[PDB]
């Protein structure tokens, strides 16, 4: 659930 | 120019030229710093703004310059 730095699809995990 | 904003809600370029003169990416930490780093939350802002204890701002004027690390392509 974040526009981490490394993911963009609401990962939970 | 535009800005995408990870800071609203979801994430989309819109422009910011009412005040902000450009974009800005910013980065620090989530509920808990975890091992994959900080966040990415970029947006719209008159100048660099915050830069003094750990707040890792930037800026970025351009066609939507603000895209961060989202959708590792490859």
């Amino acid at each position: 659930m974040r526009y981490y730095e490394s993911s963009l699809k609401s990962y939970p995990d | 120019i535009v800005c995408h904003t990870t800071a609203t809600s979801p994430i989309s370029a819109v422009t910011c030229p009412p005040g902000e003169n450009l974009c800005y990416r910013k980065m620090w930490c989530d509920a808990f710093c975890s091992s994959r780093g900080k966040v990415v939350e970029l947006g719209c802002a008159a100048t660099c703004p915050s830069k003094k204890p750990y707040e890792e701002v930037t800026c970025c004027s351009t066609d939507k310059c603000n895209p961060h690390p989202k959708q590792r392509p490859g």
